[PDB]
DNA sequence: ATCAATATCCACCTGCAGATTCTACCAAAAGTGTATTTGGAAACTGCTCCATCAAAAGGCATGTTCAGCTGAATTCAGCTGAACATGCCTTTTGATGGAGCAGTTTCCAAATACACTTTTGGTAGAATCTGCAGGTGGATATTGAT
DNA sequence: ATCAATATCCACCTGCAGATTCTACCAAAAGTGTATTTGGAAACTGCTCCATCAAAAGGCATGTTCAGCTGAATTCAGCTGAACATGCCTTTTGATGGAGCAGTTTCCAAATACACTTTTGGTAGAATCTGCAGGTGGATATTGAT
């Protein structure tokens, strides 16, 4: 009878309304609010995690490392740019290498 | 202590940088930079920290610390 | 005492099932679920305010998210946030 | 091997790795020592000193990214600190 | 609508660094923008504060971290100085 | 019959002041010390910019301080520049300076 | 309304750069500086904007300009 | 006058001053019409259009400073888009 | 261009230790259900504020001209940084001990919140004041060619 | 080294548009007195945090040798700045209509505020598994020489 099912979310539509109040954000958090907003968390936290899992399994592995995340974050262009000021420790950079230092 | 900071760790720094050819006084001036870097980052986790009358200070002190300076790090709390 | 790990678990058994999860990366996991918390939450606080209502409602953090996040990520957030507010309408 | 190629080869070598690349105890007494003109009798978690760590290696590699554009950019292959000076005011450091 | 502004405070605060000077209107904009700039910065780093520290009340002590935490060097010496020197004149009744 | 500002001898409001922060839910609770050290915070601040500003305005030829005076105070005090290091100010133009190489 | 971009002229781009500190300028550099100028607007605006409609007017007001500014972290002091 | 000084009293002319420097008028087109993409109808106030001036204006002599320094470092004294383009992917602007 | 010797990887294999996942509990949230409250939505309407338009004026953009000086390309030498191989030492690590202190509870004194009732301080024009913008004219530096 | 060819100041004036001051409410602090949380103030777990030791290891410090690359200086071609006449469109000043911001009232649909009623989520063991560390063996991939 919990409202996230009520939502059809795994994530906690409670959980985050309390945050939400308790937090002081304002003085009074409309029943939708927490709703949505466990909603866009559900999501992106989707979208991660599937380009992470593409990375890892490419990357020969059965589970998810900071490697993975750091790849996959790095290489899409929207959640790199939403990730932009993020450091990802033990995650390691991208490969670059600029064209002038390549031989010949 | 600074110099403990050896010149072939600088170069595995800058070679995962991306570098390919690197001069010498670079060095002094890594060390520089990082000394001033750690400087601003330490001394506003230690704030947190004594805010918070403790005579230890914690990892997710250091987070907050990176938060306010903008450099955000994630897998230590925020 | 509590973390969203839970949670980061079970969505990551819907996108990839055969898949699992390092410890030092599930902590990437959370404080990003908070970082993207607080970042909406924020917003949504500074339009209450400016537009001076002292309720957030799903419409601050529908605004807040085409605020924050870049792109087709925004347009599909925004997505299902609405749909998981008007499935929760109805029941 | 000719001066150029073990760099090259280093720098794919470290890229594809996230190992933590200064040795982990100077830096922590650097850490330690930087903290104590600050409070004195200071205690530090271990996980702080490495997420110090984690932080002002990945800061570093920024930088390195940025200062081997500036020398690039400026007809050359081999930084210099004229390169992270510039990095460091064009980023608004200094 | 009541239009509220600091303006009055910070022509006060004018009169006494500068008795004989005055002031521009885009001038006096760009100080209260500014007030409320740091106002932010302040009670905002003071809140963070108390929700880190688990305590739901900013007393005094959060301004003055707070204080410590944003104004660089010198700056952040004085103000704690007048902000604590203002406290203390204010708890004598 | 005393004010809380003139109980603390500032110029700035610490009634106002502690209402902005109780109205702005920044917590649930605000000391009755915090809205006093803020307030003060604030006019210290203002005297100080003030202060480099109307020196501004008397060399540069003028009886009352103007945005242009405002900048120049800012951007040659090392902390105040630095303070408000990402902070546009309204018709305050730029402080006069040439590389070296440009020059003849 | 369309191209008004380039009413951005060659004369007023170089007195930008003169208070920019430039002297001499390639020719390159104008349409550079107004894809630069263009990719701007687009985003303080596109936030305005989206302020504005979350208060359900029509008119785009100063403050919100000055709040996406804020949020692009390009603070405004004196129409706040 | 050799090509060099009207440039350099240009500069300490456009310096020293705090109008703005594009023209009110095409500014104002530009603002409108890039706007009509995003909601259309929209009407602005003057003020609004003002700040974005000041604003757009501050951001483009700020990009203008670094760039100069782009072209300086590069054995140069003519600043270029390549420059503007470092500027800007170290501003990390685009990174 | 290939040639063959180096050195570097990578693929494919493999047993097992360290994690990760999985389960079993209950204190602790989240949900229910009810009775109040309250913001902000609905619905006029008072009035700034914006959008046009016009008209007259110059203030600036254009286009052109043309020569200098700056960017780009080469040349070249010396010297700096890479590469490599050596011998040593500083770090790593792997528990173990001792203990400084975060982290929890249990109360209450002190601090703060309410809820109205008083008592000004601060805002909005209206009534005054006076720096300053704009205009001039030789003084005062800069700049440039012989 | 100097003037002339220019451009910039600095002083000197004035009526105005823009602060500054004055006035009059009005909404907001301030005052009072119960009505509560809250965050210390002690008293104490259980934990991380130091601090060693002691090997053993690899990672660093050094020195040599030298190729390649960084700078300096040249040369030239073209391109950007300076200069000016042309005439255009942005700018100013004032009027005109009206759109859509704001302000207020009215008053439910919505959220809060408790007190239980259920159920969820976290901790700490219980039960597999995914990598890791190590190993030839095959090409990769360079490298200098015919």
């Amino acid at each position: 009878k919990t409202r996230s099912s009520r939502a059809g979310l795994q994530f906690p539509v409670g959980r985050v309304h309390r945050l939400l109040r308790k937090g002081n954000y304002s003085e009074r958090v409309g029943a939708g609010a927490p709703v949505y907003l466990a909603a866009v968390l559900e999501y992106l936290t989707a979208e991660i995690l599937e380009l992470a899992g593409n990375a890892a399994r490419d990357n020969k592995k059965t589970r998810i490392i900071p490697r993975h995340l750091q790849l996959a974050i790095r290489n899409d262009e929207e959640l790199n740019k939403l990730l932009g000021r993020v450091t990802i420790a033990q995650g390691g950079v991208l490969p670059n290498i600029q064209a002038v230092l390549l031989p010949k | 202590n600074i110099q403990g900071i050896t010149c072939p760790a600088i170069r595995r720094l800058a070679r995962r940088g991306g570098v390919k050819r690197i001069s010498g006084l670079i060095y002094e001036e890594t060390r520089g930079v990082l000394k001033v870097f750690l400087e601003n980052v330490i001394r506003d986790a230690v704030t947190y920290t004594e805010h918070a009358k403790r005579k230890t200070v914690t990892a997710m002190d250091v987070v907050y610390a990176l938060k306010r300076q903008g450099r955000t790090l994630y897998g230590f709390g925020g | 005492k509590e973390s969203y790990s839970i949670y980061v678990y079970k969505v990551l058994k819907q996108v990839h099932p055969d898949t699992g999860i390092s410890s030092k990366a599930m902590g990437i996991m959370n404080s990003f679920v908070n970082d993207i918390f607080e970042r909406i939450a924020g917003e949504a606080s500074r339009l209450a305010h400016y537009n001076k209502r002292s309720t957030i409602t799903s419409r601050e953090i529908q605004t807040a998210v085409r605020l924050l996040l870049p792109g087709e990520l925004a347009k599909h957030a925004v997505s299902e946030g609405t749909k998981a507010v008007t499935c929760y309408t109805s029941a | 091997y000719r001066p150029g190629t073990v760099a090259l080869r280093e720098i794919r070598r470290y890229q594809k790795s996230t190992e933590l690349l200064i040795r982990k105890l100077p830096f922590q007494r650097l850490v330690r020592e930087i903290a104590q003109d600050f409070k004195t009798d200071l205690r530090f978690q271990s996980s702080a000193v490495m997420a110090l760590q984690e932080a002002s290696e990945a800061y570093l590699v920024g930088l390195f990214e940025d200062t081997n554009l500036a020398a690039i950019h400026a007809k050359r292959v081999t930084i210099m600190p004229k390169d992270i000076q510039l990095a460091r005011r064009i980023r608004g450091e200094r």
